């Protein structure tokens, strides 16, 4: 699973 | 001096993002709260089609058809969204080049308009002789 | 007697697909593996006019198909592909703007084996709709 | 002397592969595999179908030819056996003929055979048609 936030 | 040694030639490069928060009337989801265009150029946007036939950005899992091909300049994709991911860049080259493809990544970058953007330069080692009169022919 | 209820507004909805084994002659850009034609789609009865209530349809296919989400955004809503195997398809049914309703989310399973053909007559509920939606569903058109 | 014997009627055929060295890039070969007739004559008139068990690898495996030419061309990297179903035309009322053939790539490259189909016992009519030429 590839991660995607308001920010990284 | 003088000596033999491996034919490397270099094109400098431009990629990145740029990113801005939208305003009151959003183009689209309800969810999404920036613009982006994710990008690779050529140096006061000369052209770098010569040498590169196409560029595929494949964004995250969460977007519809996350796999982008964009096979004519300009070599850029505009959406919108809420996150930010890494975003994974092959650029494919004119079938003259004979080479494999050239894998990279960028960042997206939505926070401290907002922007992420490199400056660098391709390099073809080895390229064969028609390649190197196309990389040539400036 | 009589009593107050939450308002519902159905629409009636025909959805499902066609699929027909291919001859001799294929489409041009089709694989080679493919043997069958198909058609998925969303429409009314008798083929009466959906797009007053609905914005746009969105099929998504197997991930082995190339750009798998195919959005539907005017009517006729329907796609045509070819294949040679049964998989189930995703569709999304987007309401006008002034529904301000969510998604409308589910699925199919694609038939291709004993023309075949899956079709389904079934209708969209509506609860607790806004005035103005209403006016539109209640439009005939 | 003379004796009565079961009938038996056959037909010549040639199957088989072709190959060259060159569609993912894992694939080095394009190939051709096919059955057909003796100086590339018809033999759909007793032939309905072939039909071509590939790899598991391949999308959708099995291939149908129902019409002539019997062949299909594919790409690949490596050797295999391909299962080789023949339908026979209905008046026949034939069981599917089952037999195999190991793609051969390299060593233009090819694996070709020459044999018969013997049909033994057939009925009056498949035996008009065999007749037929
Ligand atoms: N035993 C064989 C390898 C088996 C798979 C080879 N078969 C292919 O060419 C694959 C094609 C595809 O991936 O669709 C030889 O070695």
């Amino acid at each position: 699973i590839m991660p995607k936030d308001i920010q990284l | 001096g003088a000596r033999i040694k491996t034919l490397s030639v270099s094109r400098p490069i431009i990629y990145g993002n740029t990113a801005k928060k939208m305003g009151s009337v959003k183009p689209a989801p309800a969810e999404h709260t920036h613009l982006w265009t994710i990008f690779v150029r050529g140096p006061q946007n000369e052209d770098i089609s010569y040498f590169i036939k196409k560029v595929v950005f494949k964004l995250h899992d969460t977007y519809p058809n996350p796999v982008r091909s964009i096979e004519a300049p300009p070599f850029e994709l505009t959406e919108t969204g809420w996150g930010e991911f890494d975003i994974n860049i092959k650029v494919y080259f004119v079938e003259e080049a004979n080479e494999k493809v050239l894998n990279f990544y960028h960042r997206l970058r939505l926070h401290p308009e907002v922007s992420s953007v490199y400056f660098d330069e391709i390099v073809f080692n080895e390229p064969n002789e028609e390649f190197f009169k196309i990389l040539m022919s400036r």
